[PDB]
C-alpha cells in the first residue's frame, strides 16, 4: 504493497473564536468521564473544559434493533456507551459478517471529532438502550473558545509584568503559547526559601501568601511572584504557600530565554 | 542586500495582495490535454495555451463541491495568497478565473512529477540528495513567514520537482495569513504539528514542525509517525516520542530532535535567533544559502522529460468531462474571485 496511496489532506470546520446544556445524573457523569480518561482528545483536557464537553454530550435512546450509526453513515459524532448490549458488523465486500460485542460500556467515533470520518461499522442495539453522543463542531467550539479565552486573555497577566512591559506583541504571545498551569491545596508550598529560582508565577484563582524567616505578602488574581528569576537565579529570599485551593500560572524561566534570550535585554529598548 | 530586499518582498506582496489579479483568461484560451491529479474536488489538468502554443497546469474546482465541503474561505485563500507571492520555489499563477460551474487556476507546468512519486518509487533518498530539497523548503518557509504567511500542508504530494531538478511548492488551500493565532484543525494526518491536533492555537511553528516529518521521510522512506487506524498516529505525534533508522547521520537525528520537537519553548524555527538556528544548523553545514537561492547547485536528480506536454513522470487518472452548467451556481461565495 500500500506503498503508492497517497496521503489526503484533513480539514475540520474553521471556528474564529474573536448555551448548550443536557442534563445527566450525578452518576452517568462520572462513568461518561472515566469512558473518556483515556482517549486522546480528553486525556489532556482542562477539568473544566472537559466539565463542558460533558454538558454538551446529548442523550440518544435505543430500542432493540435500531441502528445506532450505519457504516458509511456519517461520523460527525462520537458516542459512548451509557447502558444496553450491542452488535458491531461490517459488510466488508460483498459480506455482511458481526464483528465483535457491546455490555452496556464502550465507545466509538472519536476520529470524527477531528474531521469527517465514516463509520466503519454499522452497530445495532441489541436490547433496549441509551448512548451520550458528541458531535465534531460542538466538542471543537467549547475547545476552541475556551483555549482563546486562556490565550488572550493569559496575557494581561503578562503584560502586567513590569519586567515584561517592553515586549513585542509577537514575543508575548510565544509565552502564552507554552506557559504552564499548577494546581495547589491548603498549605502546600509553592516556592522554598533559598531554593533555586527556577521561574516565576501569577496567581489565577486562590491567594497566595509570601513568608520569610511573618506574612510580607498577600498575591490575588492577576498578581505575580517570583518574578526575579528573570532577572537574577540568587536564592528565593521568601517562600510561597497556598492559601485555599491556588492555581498559579509557572513560566520556567530559562525556556523564557530559549524564546526571547535574557529577560534584561528586555528591560533595556 | 541580505537587508532591504526582505522590505521589498512585503512591500511587493502587500501591494498585490490588496488588489489581486481577476479573470485573467477564460476556458476556450486552451485545449484540455490531460488530468494529471484529481483535486478535490478537484481536477489539475495539463492545458495548452493557444496564442503561444505553451504549456500550463490548470487546477479546477467545483465551486458547489467547495461549499458542500466547507471550504469556502480556504479557497479564496488559496487564489489570493498564490497570485500574491513571488518565490522561485513557490510555483507561479499565470491567470486564474471562473464561470458558471468552476473555478480555474493555471500556473506553471512541472513537468517532474511529484516528489512523492519519486520517493517511492526511489525508496528514500541519500542525505545530501535530502538536503538539497529540504534547503528550499526552509528557505522558502522563511519568506512566506516574513509576509506573516503559513502554508500549512507540507508533504512530498504538494513538493513538484521541475525540469531543473529544483522544487516547486504547490498545494496552497491551507495557506493563510495569521498574525496572532489560528485554529483551524487542518492539513495532513502523518505531518499534523500536536498543538493543531490539540486544538491549542497555533501560528508558524507548525510549519517547522511539517519540516522535521518531511525531512525524516525523505531521508527514511515512511514518516516518523505511523499506525494502522489515524488516532493512533496522533497519540504517538503527541508523545512526540520517535525513533530513527539506524542509518540516520547523526546530526541528521540531532536536526530531526529539534525541530520534532513537541516542546514549542525548543523547536528549531521557534526560538529567538528564528530560523537560523536551522540554517547554522549542523545538518546545513555543507549548505551555501545563497547559492541554492540562485538555483546555482548541481541537482542530485533531473526529471527526465521529452518535448513539452510530456506527462511520464505523472500517473493516469480517467478522464470526465469537464461539465460547465447554464446556471451560474455559487455565485455570491465567490465574488472575490
Ligand atoms: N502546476 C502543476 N503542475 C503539475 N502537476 C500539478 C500542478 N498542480 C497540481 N498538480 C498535481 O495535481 C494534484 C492536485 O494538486 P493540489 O494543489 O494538491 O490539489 P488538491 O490539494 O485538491 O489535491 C497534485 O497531486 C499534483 O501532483
Ligand atoms: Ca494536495
Ligand atoms: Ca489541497
Amino acid at each position: 504493497i500500500n506503498r503508492f496511496t497517497r496521503r489526503a489532506s484533513v480539514c475540520a470546520e474553521a471556528y474564529n473564536p474573536d448555551r448548550i446544556i443536557h442534563p445527566k445524573t450525578d452518576d452517568q457523569r462520572n462513568r461518561l468521564q472515566e469512558a473518556c480518561k483515556d482517549i486522546l482528545l480528553f486525556k489532556n483536557l482542562d477539568p473544566e473544559q472537559m466539565s463542558q464537553v460533558l454538558d454538551a454530550m446529548f442523550e440518544k435512546l435505543v430500542k432493540e434493533g435500531e441502528h445506532v450509526i450505519d457504516q458509511g453513515d456519517d461520523g460527525d459524532n462520537f458516542y459512548v456507551i451509557d447502558r444496553g448490549t450491542f452488535d458491531i458488523y461490517v459488510k466488508c465486500d460483498g459480506v455482511g459478517r458481526c464483528v465483535g460485542n457491546y455490555d452496556n460500556r464502550g465507545s466509538f467515533g472519536e476520529l470524527a471529532l477531528m474531521y469527517n470520518t465514516p463509520k466503519a461499522a454499522t452497530i445495532t442495539a441489541t436490547s433496549p438502550g441509551a448512548l451520550w453522543g458528541l458531535d465534531r463542531v460542538t466538542f471543537r467550539r467549547i475547545i476552541v473558545k475556551n483555549n482563546a479565552k486562556k490565550r488572550k486573555m493569559y496575557e494581561s497577566f503578562i503584560e502586567s509584568l513590569p519586567f515584561l512591559k517592553s515586549l513585542e506583541v509577537s514575543e508575548r504571545l510565544k509565552v502564552v503559547d507554552v506557559i504552564g498551569t499548577k494546581v495547589y491545596n491548603d498549605g502546600e508550598q509553592i516556592i522554598a526559601q533559598g531554593d533555586l529560582a527556577d521561574s516565576f508565577f501569577i496567581v489565577e484563582s486562590g491567594e497566595v501568601k509570601i513568608t520569610m524567616k511573618v506574612e510580607i505578602a498577600r498575591c490575588f488574581r492577576g498578581q505575580y511572584f517570583g518574578e526575579l528569576a528573570l532577572v537574577t537565579n540568587k536564592p528565593r529570599a521568601a517562600s510561597a504557600h497556598a492559601i485555599g485551593t491556588v492555581k498559579c500560572l509557572a513560566m520556567d524561566v530559562q525556556a523564557f530565554e530559549r524564546l526571547l534570550g535574557p529577560c534584561m535585554e528586555i528591560m533595556k529598548r | 542586500s541580505v537587508k532591504e530586499f526582505l522590505a521589498k518582498a512585503k512591500e511587493d506582496f502587500l501591494k498585490k495582495w490588496e488588489t489581486p489579479s481577476q479573470n485573467t483568461a477564460q476556458l476556450d484560451q486552451f485545449d484540455r490535454i490531460k488530468t494529471l491529479g484529481t483535486g478535490s474536488f478537484g481536477r489539475v489538468m495539463l492545458v495548452k495555451h493557444k496564442e503561444s502554443g505553451n504549456h500550463y497546469a490548470m487546477k479546477i474546482l467545483d465551486k458547489q463541491k467547495v461549499v458542500k465541503l466547507k471550504q469556502i474561505e480556504h479557497t479564496l485563500n488559496e487564489k489570493r495568497i498564490l497570485q500574491a507571492v513571488n518565490f522561485p520555489f513557490l510555483v507561479k499563477l499565470e491567470f486564474s478565473f471562473k464561470d458558471n460551474s468552476n473555478l480555474y487556476m493555471v500556473m506553471e507546468y512541472v513537468a517532474g512529477g511529484e516528489m512523492f512519486s519519486h520517493l517511492r518509487r526511489i525508496g528514500r533518498f541519500s542525505e545530501p540528495h535530502a538536503r538539497f530539497y529540504a534547503a528550499q523548503i526552509v528557505l522558502t518557509f522563511e519568506y512566506l513567514h516574513s509576509l506573516d504567511l503559513i502554508y500549512r500542508d507540507l508533504k512530498p504530494e504538494n513538493l513538484l520537482i521541475d525540469q531543473q531538478g529544483y522544487i516547486q511548492v504547490t498545494d496552497f488551500g491551507f495557506a493563510k495569513r495569521v498574525k496572532g493565532r489560528t485554529w483551524t484543525l487542518c492539513g495532513t494526518p502523518e505531518y499534523l504539528a500536536p498543538e493543531i491536533i490539540l486544538s491549542k492555537g497555533y501560528n508558524k511553528a507548525v510549519d517547522w514542525w511539517a519540516l522535521g516529518v518531511l525531512i525524516y521521510e525523505m531521508a527514511a522512506g515512511y514518516p516518523p509517525f505511523f499506525a494502522d487506524q489515524p488516532i493512533q498516529i496522533y497519540e504517538k505525534i503527541v508523545s512526540g516520542k520517535v525513533r530513527f533508522p539506524s542509518h540516520f547521520s547523526s546530526d541528521l537525528k540531532d536536526l530531526l530532535r529539534n525541530l520534532l520537537q513537541v516542546d514549542l519553548t525548543k523547536r528549531f524555527g521557534n526560538l529567538k535567533n528564528g530560523v537560523n538556528d536551522i540554517k547554522n544548523h549542523k545538518w546545513f553545514a555543507t549548505t551555501d544559502w545563497i547559492a541554492i537561492y540562485q538555483r546555482k547547485v548541481e541537482a542530485p536528480f533531473i526529471p527526465k522529460f521529452k518535448g513539452p506536454g510530456d506527462t511520464s513522470n505523472f500517473d493516469d487518472y480517467e478522464e470526465e468531462e469537464i461539465r460547465v452548467s447554464i446556471n451560474e451556481k455559487c455565485g455570491k461565495e465567490f465574488t472575490e474571485f
